[PDB]
Parts: structure tokens; sequence; C-alpha cells
């Protein structure tokens, strides 16, 4: 390794730092709320009618266990884009409460569903802020919604003064004042209904074929979670190096039993740099402290290798005791243990020496390794 | 009664949910400026054998967020009510808490019927309620119900001079209503002690409406210590019911080693702060 | 009454000499006084990781930053020099001789009185209460944050090692008088040490050995004064503490940069590999990369700045415990205000003090002269 | 200012700024050391001496002439034909163009209080010879003071005394 | 600002601010060395004096 290191084939006498050891985790815990009931996408999507884009509904889901691959059995998605999160890793999540707004509207058009897009939909009757996180849903509704005569049940607000704000609705029913004649009548010239009727007829082509479109805000903030996916809870594991999964705060560290007071609001233990120091069990109320694993820096003290081949291990900065747990097949990253538990391992100040003996003398110093201890290339 | 005084050191309260200690960390939010001052409302009971009007609601405009204080022994307030309106035409919110629960109807009330009070308002013997339910005559298609636990139990009072503050602020900010409670039980000897006390979160409701005007409702069947005065201006009084705005300043708060807020400084008041 | 008043400034009392074509001011009598002189020798000995500091523990991220280019390399390589540097400083500056002298077992210098510097047994560390004074002034959970890949080593000579040096000097120059730094040490009594330290400045030696007793005394009560002079003033080591202020706020700011997006999704590597996909995750990595690149560059660049500006410090007091202590000094206010006698090398935290024993004239009368 | 000179006063400009991070802070406090460390070289190299002595009204110094360097109360500032020379020599809508955010502090001992500190240096060197630095002042005539000089270089005392109007001569050509 | 909607601007802001951030990064490093350079000098003319 110290060859690799200084690149080069022959090396000088001198004390060399070549890698870093960390402790590799052992197994995985996951703990998941406690909850059981199913939430009702299906109310949604089994609806005998959805309510048209002039006033658009909203259904909030929460405290409710959520499965969306129960979502692939309804209909094949024309669109299923997935803004901020990736649809693949949607049941490995967390969050305090989705959304949903459902509507049927032409399909030709459905390209405006999107932050800061054009048209009519994006401008004049619906608009997404720049902070959207979640997901677009549409399929076909041409031929389950429509009408020969001509179905008018989708007047849609097409004139307004200006474009109208994202997640604010409108249901001003007004005749619009589209010139210099005063609009104090009914109706007439210069005084317009912004709401226009549509020609479902289910002759037409697909260049007006409605369909049913769903949007979902997904709500992410650091806030007490209710709707999660589909996974089994498991034991915690304390004072062992486990990749825990609590909430969703994937993470790698020991646990123990924390000795800080928590508020009952309070979820988390942050502190400095952004991390979690300690964090509350979702299944009992109880808290832990997160420590994270052993690791240090290595290096490699040898005499020239013109005189001989052996060398001498300094372990930076972590106790003699650690060693042998961290000593393992292929668990340090420096993945060979020749050395092991070797010739007299003898801790000191600066770290854990493995490879040397200790002497009752004293001389010039050689190779300095610190706090006052060096190493030489001696017989007996 | 319209009087002005000084908040000296209120309106403190959690910003969000996470632990600290020993921390002095720095935050930008809505809180209420330090050393501002707060209007005064006082109810107005003359000639309780007459029906002499009081009207002691007065509209306020609910400029980002409230901040309410009162020292009153009974809940003599029963709750309040938000709206644009307050009428059938938009949507309005009721929150009022009866001796069991409380309700929140965020509900279109075609009419609120004004707070309950009595022509001979003998406050001598009017210690009990009755019949005193009816308001806000019928409701309309409406949804959020949250009947659950309610604010405030009581704070009792033993020997007198045991008066207990109750400070509450609410805040209207992307599509959600937050109310934090804080119940002081000691008055010593000003009306407005100059100590420091945090704000506890109490509810956070996801309900997203349009809010610029609320009224304040209470138990005038029976009133006691709440006089009337000619005072309009910067003038003093009595008013056992304070209310103040709120503004967006940037607040250094010190977190002990217990996580309790123990001492904050403002970063706009004076140029050694 | 008080208040806030400004003001010019003013350049010292006023004051004027009578200059005369025929007319001499010749002093009459002396005054020792000891004088104190505080250096930074050396700082800590801090090093770094790359990868674990940039990506934790991440596999993607480490695949990105090996593809950027052998940055870290260099940027390890540029804190491996400091290291040794600080150690070949504390070893220039103090290990002068290579004998290790002991004090007599009876300590009586023709009067005087050195146990205010000389070494104590009853300690259980064989410190001085000078330096047991100097080390209980400079203040050295917080420090175990500072894991996140940075790390601090130990010095290679501990403060026993300091100390047995320091001692050895202070036991050589008032045994042997200055001839332990040319050749082998010879012996010789205090006064004549002395007599011949005032014959340096152009003083006869029928001086000394009449006003040996009142001498004796003002140097005592002068060392007395120091202690307490170094006591009570409260910024008197004001030089040696900038050092660790310096080190623990550029660490505190180095670890406290990971806390920022760079205009990001997310501050945290983890959160971003859970919420997206790799080939869109990937942008986000990158722009998350380059400012802590930057962060890391800008702390080893500070960090060379600094320990240049501090091995001149080094290199000076190195100089001054050659001349100053090794021998007496002709050069002018360089080993203390007036006329130069003596010098006393006591330790300190990342640093050393010296004590200078000076000689100023006193008491002055005017003649005619031709 | 780091805001000043990134941003035209613009509010996102501010916002993306400070969502970046803690750069700015930093250079701010790196251009601070720098200022209080000119002050420092400032006062080390000339506040050596903590009293003000001056000149008699009498200029006779043994035959020397000092004229051009003393100080010259005749003109607007108190300075000396050579300081004269020097300050002019040095040359200096440029400086109103780099306000931009950019800023230059002024020094904090003005040029007079430095020629203060100059003229009393260079009058205590000329009248108490070399000992007004380790103790008190004391007054000695120049003769003297040069013979001491000259017994420092290992040429005796009698020597100046014989020559002493050659030396004065030598001493007022190459100073002019 | 004014000719381009927020969205689309941002990304030109980000690369607008990096050149400034450089420059000034360059120009206090440059001041620290001559500052250095100059502290120097300054020793050794009170050295001289
Ligand atoms: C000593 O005294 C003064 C100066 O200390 C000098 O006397 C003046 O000398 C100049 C030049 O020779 C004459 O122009 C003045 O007229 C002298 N003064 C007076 C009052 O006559 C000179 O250096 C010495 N003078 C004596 C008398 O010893
Ligand atoms: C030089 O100064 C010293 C200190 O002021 C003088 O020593 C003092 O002498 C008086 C009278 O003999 C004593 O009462 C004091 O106790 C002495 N002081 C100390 C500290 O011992 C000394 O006398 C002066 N020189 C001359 C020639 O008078
Ligand atoms: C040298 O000076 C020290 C410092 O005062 C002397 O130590 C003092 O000795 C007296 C009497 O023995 C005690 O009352 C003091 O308490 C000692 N000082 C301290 C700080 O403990 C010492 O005696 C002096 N030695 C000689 C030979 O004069
Ligand atoms: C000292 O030197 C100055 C400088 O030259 C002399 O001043 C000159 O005096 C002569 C005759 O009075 C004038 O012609 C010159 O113009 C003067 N110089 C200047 C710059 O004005 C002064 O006389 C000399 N004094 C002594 C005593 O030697
Ligand atoms: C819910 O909590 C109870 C105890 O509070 C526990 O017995 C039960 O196993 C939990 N349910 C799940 C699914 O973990
Ligand atoms: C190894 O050492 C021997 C003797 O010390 C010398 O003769 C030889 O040249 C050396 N080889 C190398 C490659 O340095
Ligand atoms: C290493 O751990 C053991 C376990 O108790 C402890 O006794 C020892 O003191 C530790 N090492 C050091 C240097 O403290
Ligand atoms: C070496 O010295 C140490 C000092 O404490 C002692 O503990 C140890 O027993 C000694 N070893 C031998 C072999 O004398
Ligand atoms: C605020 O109230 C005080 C009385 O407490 C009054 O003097 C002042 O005019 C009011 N308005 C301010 C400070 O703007
Ligand atoms: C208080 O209000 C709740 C909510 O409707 C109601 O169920 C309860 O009966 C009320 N208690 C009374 C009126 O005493
Ligand atoms: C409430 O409606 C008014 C009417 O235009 C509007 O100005 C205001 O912005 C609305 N409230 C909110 C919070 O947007
Ligand atoms: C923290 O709370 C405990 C709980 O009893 C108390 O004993 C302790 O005094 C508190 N700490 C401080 C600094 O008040
Ligand atoms: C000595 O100097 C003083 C002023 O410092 C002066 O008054 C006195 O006359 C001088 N001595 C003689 C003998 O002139």
């Amino acid at each position: 390794e110290t060859k690799c290191t200084l690149k080069s084939f022959t090396v000088e006498k001198g004390i060399y730092q070549t890698s870093n050891f960390r402790v590799q985790p052992t197994e995985s815990i996951v703990r998941f709320p406690n909850i059981t009931n199913l939430c009702p996408f299906d109310e949604v999507f089994n609806a005998t009618r959805f309510a048209s884009v002039y006033a658009w509904n909203r259904k909030r889901i929460s405290n409710c266990v959520a499965d969306y691959s129960v979502l692939y059995n309804f209909a094949p998605f024309f669109a299923f884009k997935c803004y901020g999160v990736s649809p693949t890793k949607l049941n490995d999540l967390c969050f305090t409460n989705v959304y949903a707004d459902s509507f049927v509207i032409r399909g030709n058009e459905v390209s405006q569903i999107a932050p800061g897009q054009t048209g009519n939909i994006a401008d004049y009757n619906y608009k997404l802020p720049d902070d959207f996180t979640g997901c677009v849903i549409a399929w076909n509704s041409n031929k389950l919604d429509s009408k020969v005569g001509g179905n008018y049940n989708y007047m849609y607000r097409l004139f307004r003064k200006s474009n109208l704000k994202p997640f604010e609705r409108d249901i001003s029913t007004e005749i619009y004042q589209a010139g210099n004649k005063p609009c104090n009548g009914v109706a007439g010239f210069n005084c317009y209904f912004p709401l226009r009727s549509y020609g479902f007829r289910p002759t037409y082509g697909v260049g007006h074929q409605p369909y049913r479109v769903v949007v979902l805000s997904f709500e992410l903030l650091h806030a007490p979670a209710t709707v999660c996916g589909p996974k089994k809870s498991t034991n915690l594991v304390k004072n062992k190096c486990v990749n825990f999964n609590f909430n969703g705060l994937t993470g790698t560290g020991v646990l123990t039993e924390s000795n800080k007071k928590f508020l009952p609001f309070q979820q988390f233990g942050r502190d400095i740099a952004d991390t979690t120091d300690a964090v509350r069990d979702p299944q009992t109320l109880e808290i832990l402290d997160i420590t994270p694993c052993s690791f240090g820096g290595v290096s490699v003290i040898t005499p020239g290798t013109n005189t001989s081949n052996q060398v001498a291990v300094l372990y930076q900065g972590v106790n003699c005791t650690e060693v042998p747990v961290a000593i393992h097949a292929d668990q340090l990253t420096p993945t060979w243990r020749v050395y092991s538990t070797g010739s007299n391992v003898f801790q000191t100040r600066a770290g854990c020496l493995i490879g040397a003996e200790y002497v009752n003398n004293s001389y010039e110093c050689d190779i300095p390794i610190g706090a006052g201890i060096c190493a030489s290339y001696q017989t007996q | 009664t319209q009087s002005y005084t000084n908040s000296f050191t209120r309106g403190v309260y959690y910003p969000d949910k996470v632990f600290r200690s020993s921390v002095l960390h720095s935050t930008q939010d809505l809180f209420l400026p330090f050393f501002s001052n707060v209007t005064w409302f006082h109810a107005i009971h003359v000639s309780g054998t007459n029906g002499t009007k009081r009207f002691d609601n007065p509209v306020l405009p609910f400029n980002d967020g409230v901040y309410f204080a009162s020292t009153e022994k009974s809940n003599i307030i029963r709750g309040w009510i938000f709206g644009t309106t307050l009428d059938s035409k938009t949507q309005s919110l009721l929150i009022v808490n009866n001796a069991t629960n409380v309700v929140i109807k965020v509900c279109e009330f075609q009419f609120c019927n004004d707070p309950f009070l009595d022509v001979y308002y003998h406050k001598n013997n009017k210690s009990w309620m009755e019949s005193e339910f009816r308001v806000y005559s019928s409701a309309n298609n409406c949804t959020f119900e949250y009947v659950s636990q309610p604010f405030l139990m009581d704070l009792e009072g033993k020997q007198g001079n045991f008066k207990n503050l109750r400070e509450f602020v609410f805040k209207n900010i992307d599509g959600y209503f937050k109310i934090y409670s804080k119940h002081t039980p000691i008055n010593l000897g000003r009306d407005l002690p100059q100590g420091f006390s945090a704000l506890e979160p109490l509810v956070d409701l996801p309900i997203g409406i349009n809010i610029t005007r609320f009224q304040t409702l209470l138990a005038l069947h029976r009133s006691y210590l709440t006089p009337g005065d000619s005072s309009s201006g910067w003038t003093a009084g009595a008013a056992a019911y304070y209310v103040g705005y709120l503004q967006p300043r940037t607040f250094l708060l010190k977190y002990n080693e217990n996580g309790t807020i123990t001492d904050a400084v403002d970063c706009a008041l004076d140029p050694l702060s | 009454s008080q208040s806030i008043i400004a003001y010019t400034m003013s350049l010292g009392a006023e004051n004027s000499v009578a200059y005369s074509n025929n007319s001499i001011a010749i002093p009459t009598n002396f005054t020792i006084s000891v004088t104190t002189e505080i250096l930074p020798v050396s700082m800590t000995k801090t090093s770094v990781d790359c990868t674990m500091y940039i990506c934790g523990d991440s596999t993607e991220c480490s695949n990105l930053l090996l593809q950027y280019g052998s940055f870290c390399t260099q940027l390890k390589r540029a804190l491996t020099g400091i290291a040794v540097e600080q150690d070949k400083n504390t070893q220039e500056v103090f290990a002068q001789v290579k004998q290790i002298y002991k004090t007599p077992p009876i300590k009586y210098f023709g009067g005087f009185n050195f146990s205010q510097i000389l070494p104590d047994p009853s300690k259980p560390s064989k410190r001085s209460p000078i330096e047991d004074l100097l080390f209980n002034k400079v203040t050295l959970l917080i420090c175990a944050q500072k894991f996140n890949g940075l790390t601090v080593l130990p010095p290679l000579l501990t403060d026993e090692m300091i100390a047995q040096y320091t001692s050895a000097l202070l036991a050589g120059t008032i045994t042997s008088g200055w001839t332990f730094g040319a050749g082998p040490a010879l012996q010789i009594p205090f006064p004549m040490q002395m007599a011949y330290r005032f014959n340096g400045i152009g003083v006869t030696q029928n001086v000394l050995y009449e006003n040996q007793k009142l001498i004796a005394n003002q140097f005592n009560s002068a060392i007395g004064k120091i202690q307490d002079s170094l006591s009570s003033t409260p910024s008197a080591l004001g030089k040696l503490q900038d050092v660790v202020n310096h080190n623990a706020q550029a660490l505190n700011t180095l670890v406290k940069q990971l806390s920022s997006k760079f205009g990001a999704i997310s501050s945290v590597l983890n959160d971003i590999l859970s919420r997206l996909d790799p080939p869109e995750a990937e942008v986000q990595i990158d722009r998350l990369i380059t400012g802590r690149l930057q962060s890391l560059q800008t702390y080893v660049t500070q960090q060379l700045i600094r320990a240049a500006e501090i091995r001149a410090s080094a290199n000076l007091a190195a100089t001054k415990m050659s001349e100053c202590v090794l021998g007496q000094s002709k050069r002018v206010d360089f080993c203390g205000k007036g006329y130069h006698l003596m010098s006393f090398p006591q330790s300190a935290p990342h640093g050393v003090v010296f004590l200078h024993v000076t000689y100023v004239p006193a008491q002055e009368k005017n003649f005619t002269t031709a």
C-alpha cells in the first residue's frame, strides 16, 4: 500500500500516511409508524364525475397507509410524470399530508400542466408554483364522458383581469368588460362571458379528446409523518452499528438511550452542521442518541526498503481495545488483516501501535511517532 | 376604551420542531417587535338595569397574525371568529370551547348572532350559564370539524392576587393556521410583567382560506370590573384584553442546556443590538 | 455623569533639555529592572481527509470526486509539510544545548534569589511558579463535534521535555556564565560573572563589589513584582491567545460550511439519493460538490499564509534565545529597554516568554567640562 | 461590501448571495486584520520615544549646520526642506470612480504627528547623544559627542579637535 | 431582470455571480500576500531605527 501511494518501487526510511479505516455496518433495521388504514385513491379515480377546472376540487389524504401499486391496477396512465420525486421510489418515503386535484379536461393541452407553462390552463384557469414537488396523472376520457348533442358541463374561465396565482381558486361569475361600452347589462357587445363550453362530440378525433387528470402536490416538510409506504417495521438494535431508517431518515451509527428531556412537540435532536444527533422511536415514544462509527487514519512505519522489508502499523486516535472488534475479515478500508492482533500491540497517546516492541532504554529519535515516542530498527 | 402601553419582552415562540442545547441561534420570522405598543380594548358595562348598548367587538384588520393577552379569572372570552366578511357570501371560521371540549368549524354561516348579553346583566347573581349556545343561527355546506380537547381548563386562583396571564399568538401562513399558547400563573404587581417566557406550540390546522378580519366572543351575560371611560388616543386605563400585531423581524435566541429559550435579542431595534 | 468624549491624541508629555556648549550631566545612581517579552513559536497541527469531508461515504459522490481530478491529493500534501515545519520550529527554538545540566543541591548564589524561576520539585510537575501562572492564565463536546473528517495531531515534544530544556538552559546560564555556548562549560562564581557583565557595558568592577547588597535587593524586588504584573494585567498574554482563537474559528467555519445548499434541492446526500434517480441526481451532486471544494481550498491557503507568518516569529525567537541568553548583547533595544545584562527563557503554551534584566541610570547631576 | 459589489441592490441577487453561504462575511473579516496591521506598523516604526524634545532657540552646534534637516517654522506646515522635496517628488476623476462599493479608510496618524515624532527624534539625538534611549536624557555638547564616536571606531580623540574645521566643512558639503 | 421571467433568469444570475465572487477572492488573496511583504520591510525599518 505504501509503494502504491508513493507511486514508486523504492521507499526510504520514514513514517507514511496511506488511508483511513472505518468499521462497517453489521445489520439493518426499519421502523415505520403504527397505522393500518388504507387510503382511498379509488374515491378520486372511481368517481361518477369530475368537477371541471373553473372550480377545481381538493381532497386531503392523511393518517392512512398508502400503496401506489394498486394505482397500477386502475388504468393506463397517459402521462404519469413525477416532477420532484422518483416514481419508482415512491414506496420508500413518508409524507405529512398529500393533496389531490381531479378534473376532466381536453387532452390536447395536457402539456400546459407544468410550473411556469403557457396556454389558458397554465395562465387563466390554473397555475402551479415554481416549488411543485409532486406528480401529474392523466388517462383518456373521451369515450366515457361525452355527448353527441354537445356536453356543456365544462365552461372554463378564459377571460380575467390578471393571471391567477398558483394554488388559488377564482369562481367569480360575471360578464367581463371587453370594451369601452359600459358592461352594466346582462350581455352584449364588449361584454363577454369568460366561460366557454366544449363540443365533446364522441365522433371527434384526438384533436379534442378529453382526458381525466389528477394532480398530486406532495407535502414535504419537517413535521410528523402520517401517510407512509407499504413496509414492515422491525426491532431496534442498541449498541451496534446498524443502517437505521427511522421514518425515512437513512443513516448509519450506534444507538444509545438518550439523556435529554424532549418536549412533547419535539421530534428531532439536530445540532450544528445538520446532523440528527438524537431521534425518537415512532412505535414507542422513546428517544435515542446517535453516535457515528469508529473511524480513523492509518500510518505505516517502515525502515528503508533497501535495508529490510518489515513494517509496523499505527492507528491514529483510536483506543486499542476497539481494534480487535474492527479486526475481522474485510471489516476495514484496509481490508488486509495480516497483523490483526499481532506482535505486542502497544498503546500510545498518539494512537494504537501494532508490530513494535517497547523497550526501557533511550536513544536519539530515528523515526518520530509523537508524544515523545520514536521508533528505530535495532537487533534484539 | 382606547389606550396604549409597551410590550417589553413578549412574543417569543418556538419557530419549528427541533431540539437544541446551549446554542445561540438566529432566525428571521414573524415576531412581535420589542418595546412596541399594543392597543387596549375594555368591556363597558354601564346601567345594567336598562338596555344601553356596549359594542365591545370592533373590527380589527388582522395584519399578518395577532398576539392576544388576557388576565381573566373566568372564561369571560369563550372563543374567537375569523373571516373576511363573517357572512354567508364567503367562508368563515369559528373557534369556541365550552366546559367539556373545543369546537373549530370553518363553515359558511348565514349570519352570526351577537355575543350573549342579557338585558338585566345582574352580575351580582349571574354566576351561572343557561341557554348560552345559540350562535351563528344555522350552517351550510362545510367541512373540517375539529371537535377535540379544549385549550384552557383552569388555573386555580387561591387567596387572590393570582391573576393568570394567558397569551395566544395566531398566525396564518402558506395554507396553515397555527396557534401557540402559554399560561403564566403569576401576575405579580404590574398588569404586563417585564419577564421572559416562551410560547410552546399548541395546534396547527390545514384550513387554507382568505382572512382579513376577526372578532372576539365575550360572555357578556355576566361581567364585573369592566367599567367604561371616554379616553381616546394615547391614554391609560385598564383593558384586561390586549392585542398586538406581528412583523417580519430577525431574532437571536439563546437555548440553555435544558432546551428552554432563556433569552432573545432583536436585530433591528438598537445599534447596540 | 459618565459619557463618550472624542478628542485629538497627545504625543506624550512635552519635555526639553538645556544644551550648553560647556556642560555635561553625569548620573550618580543606577537601577536594575526586569522586563517580560512574549513570542509565539508554533501553532496546532491539523489534518484533513478529502473524500470523507466532501462525500459522506457515498460511492457515487466518490466516483464523481475522483473523476474531477487529483485536487485533494495535493490538498492533503500541503497540510503535511506544515506539521513537519512546526516540529522543526519547536526543535530549533529550545534544543540549543545537547547536555542536561543540573542545579547544585545547595542554592546560595551570593545573596541572589532565583527560587521564583528554578524548577519546583514539590509540585507533581517540575515546573516553576511563573510557568504555572502562564499555564493557568491561557484558556485552551465541541472538540468531539469537529470529527467530520477533520483531525488534530499531538506535539512531538510534550511539555515535560520543553520544561527540561528550559531548566537545563537556566541552570547552565547561572552556573557557567556564557561559556557553555562556545565550548565546554566552565564553572565560575556568580558575583564574578556579574562583575564581568558590568565591565561589559563600561562600568568598572569597583562598583559591584561595593553595591552588592543593594543590587541583590533590587533584583529580588523586581522579580517579585514580575509575577503580580503578569497576573493582574488582563491582556498581558494577548499574543499566545490569538493562535488558539484563529485555529478554532477557522475549523468552526469549515465545519459549518456543510449546512449550505449552494443552489441545490437539499443539503444532505442521503436524502438526494433517496428522492431522485441517478441520472437526475448527478446534476445535484455536481452542483453541491464544488462549494465544498472551494471551502477546503480557502482553508488550506489561509493555513499556509498563517504558517509562514508564524515561522517568521519562530526564527526571531530562535535568534533572541541564541544571542540574549547564551551571551551579552550590545545591540540597542533588542534584549530589553536599556543596557542589557541577562535573560531567562521561561516556557508557555505555544510560545516562549523572555525575562530581560537591564540597567538604567537613576540620579543625575550636571557639571562644567572641558 | 460584498452585497453592494456583487448585486446592484437587487432583492433576488441578495437572496441567491445569502443562500450561497458565509463567503463574504469571511472576506470582510479578512480585509479587517490588514488595516489594523498597517496602523501597528506605522505606530511601531516611529513611536519609539514617549517624550517630545525641542531644539534650543539658538543653533550653533560646534560649527555643524543642521538647517537642511531641522524643521522650518516659516513654512505653513512645519516640515523640513528634505521632507518637502520628498513629499513633492512623489505623485499621488480617478478617485471618484472607485465608489462602486469600494472604500479607502484614512490613516490613523496624520502627517503632522509623523513630522512631530521625526523632529523629536532628530532633536533628541543631536542634543543628548544616544543616552536618551536607555534612560533619562543627558545633555552633552556636540564636539565631545563626536569625540566619543571616533573613539568608538578605533581613532583616538586627538584627531577630531585638530581637524574640527575640515570635518565640519566636509559634513556641510555632503549634506548639501 | 426586466427582459426575462424569474424561472429562466435564475440560471443567468447564477452564471453572473460566480465570476464576481472569484474576482473578489483573488483580490483579497493578493492583498494578503502584499501585506505580509510590506510587514517584512516594516520590521526591517523598525530594527534600523
Ligand atoms: C558658548 O556659548 C554660545 C553657545 O552655547 C556661543 O556663543 C555665541 O557664539 C556665536 C558664534 O561664535 C556668536 O555669534 C554669539 O554672539 C555668541 N553669543 C554671545 C552671547 O555672544 C559659543 O558657542 C560659546 N560662547 C562662549 C562665549 O563661550
Ligand atoms: C541609590 O538608590 C537607592 C534606592 O533608592 C538608595 O538605597 C537606599 O538608601 C537609603 C539610605 O541608605 C535606605 O534607607 C534605603 O533602604 C535604600 N534602598 C534600598 C532599596 O535598599 C541608595 O542610597 C542610592 N544611592 C546613594 C549613593 O544614595
Ligand atoms: C527567596 O525568595 C522566596 C520568595 O519570597 C522566599 O520564600 C519565602 O520564604 C519565607 C520565609 O522562608 C516565607 O515566609 C514565604 O512564604 C516564602 N515565599 C513563598 C512564596 O512561599 C525564600 O525564603 C527566599 N530565599 C532566600 C534564601 O532568601
Ligand atoms: C547653514 O546652511 C544654510 C543653508 O545653505 C545657510 O543658509 C544660506 O545662507 C547664505 C548666506 O546667508 C544664503 O546665501 C543662502 O541662500 C542660504 N541658504 C538657503 C537655502 O536659504 C546658513 O547660512 C548656514 N548657517 C551656518 C551657521 O553655517
Ligand atoms: C402499535 O403500538 C403498540 C403499543 O403502543 C404495539 O403493541 C403494536 O405492536 C404497535 N403496532 C405496530 C404495527 O407496530
Ligand atoms: C541498497 O543499499 C546498498 C548498501 O546500503 C547499496 O549498495 C545499494 O546501491 C542500494 N540499492 C538501492 C536501490 O538503493
Ligand atoms: C480503552 O478502553 C478501555 C476499556 O475500559 C479503558 O479501560 C481504557 O482506559 C481505554 N483507553 C484509554 C487510553 O483510556
Ligand atoms: C519499564 O519502565 C516502566 C515504567 O513504568 C515499568 O512499568 C516497566 O516495568 C519497565 N520494564 C522493565 C522490563 O523493566
Ligand atoms: C406607540 O405607543 C406609544 C405609547 O406607549 C406612543 O407614545 C407612540 O406614539 C406609539 N407609536 C409609535 C411609537 O410609533
Ligand atoms: C360542548 O360542545 C360539544 C361539541 O358539540 C358538545 O358535544 C357538548 O355536549 C357540549 N357541552 C355542553 C354544552 O355542556
Ligand atoms: C383575499 O381576497 C382579496 C381580494 O382580492 C385579495 O386581495 C387577497 O390577496 C386574498 N387573500 C390572500 C391571502 O391572498
Ligand atoms: C434543568 O431542569 C432540571 C429538572 O429538575 C433542574 O433540576 C435544573 O436545575 C434545570 N437547569 C437549570 C440550569 O435551570
Ligand atoms: C543644571 O541644570 C539645571 C536645569 O536642568 C540648571 O538650572 C542648572 O543651572 C544646571 N547646573 C549648573 C551648575 O548650571
